[PDB]
């Protein structure tokens, strides 16, 4: 509502949020009062490789353009870039991964003497400096402790859930459940994975889980795929930089080193 | 649950991770191919034509499993057939001579538990059992045990329930073994002394055996350094006061049983605090206990399950009305204790499951003389041959029970279930008629309520 | 639209809003019932605390159903009672 640069960057970690804080904004902007004309929500997170062609479809079905299939991509880049200048736009931008032009795919760069605002989410800071949002960031931080542990909660089954939730009857299924919620971090997409991989624990069981949870990750179920996810942070690095990291696990957790 | 992740683990399918096997039978109960059933979640089992499917799969294969347990089986099978599989089971058949020598190269597990008659195994059975890694004789009539220096790769071998009076000195030879079971076995007398040899061995447990450390001679459990879990037998008050201190062979303990205690009149948990790990107690024949202290100061460890029985002189135990040692109980047998007249610590005991009340006249009720429920946690109980008790309680609502089952109680007056209560979880009622007719009733519709919705006759 | 959308013999977790249908919620009417053999699915799929468990047919439901499936003469060997046979 009030920065003055029209380009916004949102960068975090894998899994923190950063999607879903789009989907949350767009969402919300149907409920306001606001001057823009147009809110495009742009997936560029498909390839590295920038698919300029599915990204000028969603932009033209979005303003209402028809689709001209044999027209080459430079004149629609054009044709869009004069298209988009008649209106009030916001273009939120997901996941990021690599410097691309705005003018190559259609998009104008929004300028001060411009209303149109453009926000973009990317895992690396780097990718949202060289998008020129150096003076707009924003650092999508972790869940709260407490909202996390809520978060859990709704992961759980009824029988299950009825176990941890209850207070003032004390047992140490409570705290095995948040020794569990802990040892995710605070990441929802741990949470998610973690709550669902549990989320049928009979009442006995919660203690080995948790007692195994906080030393290794490799035998519940659903974050073979998470790693998946999360691992192209590791597989952009050069083999430096991947030795480098490898080097820094040995470390003791949750300690920090100089 | 424990047992088959014990084998999940010797077998070398978990590496040596029991959360694993944990895992993996979740994972088995939540696409079906397996059931939780029973009093309580411990226990699985198979659909039958999902066993038949395992069957058939296991046909299909080209590593076959010779499987016939629970056949009734009169005579071991054909020798012949024991040539390629790889897998043996001869569980609950009634197996009475096992004579032959068989070709079992490569055979990786054997199971003939539960078979009670089998007592004459032929010497040298296991000369071709080098592979062989799982070797389970639970609950067979076996008194002695061919030799076995050719079981090179065995990592697990269980004993419990036999007759087995000395254990042959080739087991401190294998050198690969990492569990060794002979619990509650009756005719064990073999010194252990030897189990030095076995530094590889992980769990080491002799609870109910009749012979076990009777004096500090034999506590030299301090070679056995791999070692995780044991359970043993305590005989006497200065072997306690031995091991009253802070170290691993203190702590690592998990249950106790107590049998012909000699100076040990009294105990307290306190005393029990150093063994951090233990979690049920077991008391028999202990002629001089009159009294047990429950204190107030908690510990570390968990009591869960106890089981008094063939107690003559105890007299009652101490609990403390705020906090105790017991609020961790589950599970609580009382047996054949004729002088013991004060069991109304129970009421106090918000995570309790299970009650066994067997025989003890002393007991006049289970509750003799916060808005919650006295028995807020209780699934099963179980009465039995009381012949001077009246009632189990006062009246107490209990919604969640699953099963009673009274059986020859010509005495017993009343019982606290009524139809006050909300039941969905009250799965059956076992018991007399002759009972029901000695029953008291909260309301007269009882009668008839409480007969038609769940009670069974015996 | 208030619709109703029952999917058979889930497998494995998948996107509702990559096929075209929306996850319902509690403001709309819409609901959404699938079935799969594994519970772990379900648990995927945002059905946790609506989840209910098929059980065995019963013991006399089942003997019926044995029934219905034989021929008439074969059935007539085994339906009748007050006679007795093995
Ligand atoms: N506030 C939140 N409450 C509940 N769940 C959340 C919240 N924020 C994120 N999630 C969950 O996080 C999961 C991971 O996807 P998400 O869209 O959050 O990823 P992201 O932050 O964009 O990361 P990346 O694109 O790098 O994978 C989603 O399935 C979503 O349910």
């Amino acid at each position: 509502e009030k920065g003055d640069s029209n380009i916004i960057g949102v960068w975090g970690q894998g899994g923190v949020g950063k999607t879903t804080l789009l989907h949350v904004f767009n969402n919300d902007l149907e409920k306001k009062a606001h001057d823009y004309q147009v809110v495009i929500f742009i997936e560029v997170s498909n390839s590295e490789a920038l698919n300029t062609v599915e990204i000028q479809q969603t932009i033209s079905e979005r303003l209402n353009l028809p689709w001209n299939d044999a027209e080459p991509i430079a004149k629609r880049a054009r044709f869009l870039i004069k298209a988009l200048g008649r209106k009030r736009f916001v273009i939120l931008l997901d996941d990021v991964r690599k410097k691309f032009c705005l003018e190559d795919v259609g998009i104008p760069t929004p300028d001060i003497n411009s209303q149109s605002k453009l926000i973009l989410t990317s895992r690396y800071r780097e990718v949202c400096f060289q998008m020129n949002a150096q003076r707009s960031l924003i650092e999508m931080q972790i869940l709260g402790n407490d909202a996390s542990w809520e978060l859990f909660l709704s992961k759980l089954s009824t029988e299950t859930s009825a176990a941890v939730e209850p207070l003032g009857s004390q047992s140490a299924t409570r705290e095995h459940a948040m020794k569990i919620a802990q040892s995710c971090g605070g990441l929802p997409l741990a949470l998610n994975v973690i709550g669902t991989a549990v989320a049928g624990l009979e009442e006995g069981e919660w203690q080995s889980a948790a007692d195994a949870i906080a030393t290794n990750m490799d035998n519940i179920d659903g974050v073979d795929e998470m790693f998946g996810r999360l691992k192209y942070s590791f597989d952009r690095l050069t083999p430096t930089q991947q030795q480098c990291f490898l080097y820094c696990t040995l470390f003791p957790e949750y300690g920090s080193i100089s | 649950k424990e047992q088959l992740i014990g084998y999940w683990l010797a077998e070398g399918l978990l590496l040596n991770d029991s959360e694993k096997g944990y895992q993996i039978i979740r994972s088995l109960v939540s696409a079906c191919l397996l059931q939780v059933s029973g009093s309580m979640s411990s226990k699985v089992k198979m659909h039958h034509v999902i066993r038949q499917l395992g069957l058939w799969l296991v046909n299909k294969s080209d590593t076959k499993f010779l499987v016939q347990p629970g056949m009734a089986l009169d005579n071991a099978p054909s020798a012949e057939e024991w040539n390629e599989a790889t897998r043996i089971s001869i569980m609950s058949n009634n197996i009475t001579e096992l004579s032959f020598s068989p070709k079992c190269k490569n055979v990786t597990t054997l199971l003939m538990q539960n078979n009670p008659n089998l007592n004459k195994m032929s010497y040298g059975f296991f000369r071709t059992m080098s592979s062989l890694k799982v070797l389970d004789l639970s609950h067979t009539a076996i008194t002695s045990l061919p030799e076995c220096d050719a079981l090179v790769a065995l990592e697990h071998l269980n004993l419990s329930h036999t007759h087995i009076m000395r254990l042959p000195e080739r087991l401190w030879l294998l050198k690969e073994l990492r569990h060794l079971d002979l619990s509650v076995t009756v005719a064990f007398e073999d010194t252990m002394n030897n189990c030095s040899k076995l530094h590889k061995l992980k769990v080491l447990n002799l609870f109910r055996s009749h012979y076990g450390i009777r004096d500090v001679d034999n506590l030299n459990l301090d070679s056995l350094k791999e070692l995780l879990f044991l359970g043993i037998t305590i005989y006497a008050e200065d072997v306690l006061k031995k091991l009253n201190m802070p170290r691993p062979l203190a702590k690592s303990t998990h249950r106790l049983n107590l049998k012909y205690c000699a100076e040990m009149q009294s105990i307290k948990i306190s005393d029990l605090s150093h063994m951090e790990h233990l979690e049920e107690l077991y008391v028999e024949s202990c002629y001089d206990l009159n009294t047990v202290v429950a204190d107030a100061e908690l510990t570390t460890s968990q009591l869960q399950f106890l089981t008094l029985s063939v107690l003559p002189s105890l007299e009652s135990v101490l609990v403390a009305p705020m906090s105790h040692n017991f609020q961790y109980i589950r599970k609580l047998i009382i047996s054949h204790c004729p002088k013991l007249s004060n069991i109304t610590w129970v009421r106090r005991l918000q995570l309790l499951e299970r009650l066994v009340i067997s025989h003890c006249d002393g007991v006049l009720e289970i509750v003799e003389d916060t808005g919650q429920s006295d028995f807020p946690k209780l699934r099963l109980i179980v009465l039995t041959g009381l012949k001077k008790l009246r009632s189990i309680c006062k009246a107490r609502e209990f919604p969640c029970l699953e099963t009673l089952r009274v059986e020859d109680c010509p005495n017993l007056r009343s019982i606290p279930l009524s139809c006050t209560h909300n039941y969905w979880k009250l799965k059956q009622i076992c018991g007399s008629v002759e009972w029901w007719e000695k029953l008291q009733w909260e309301n007269r519709k009882e009668v008839a309520c409480l007969d038609s919705k769940y009670f069974i006759p015996i």
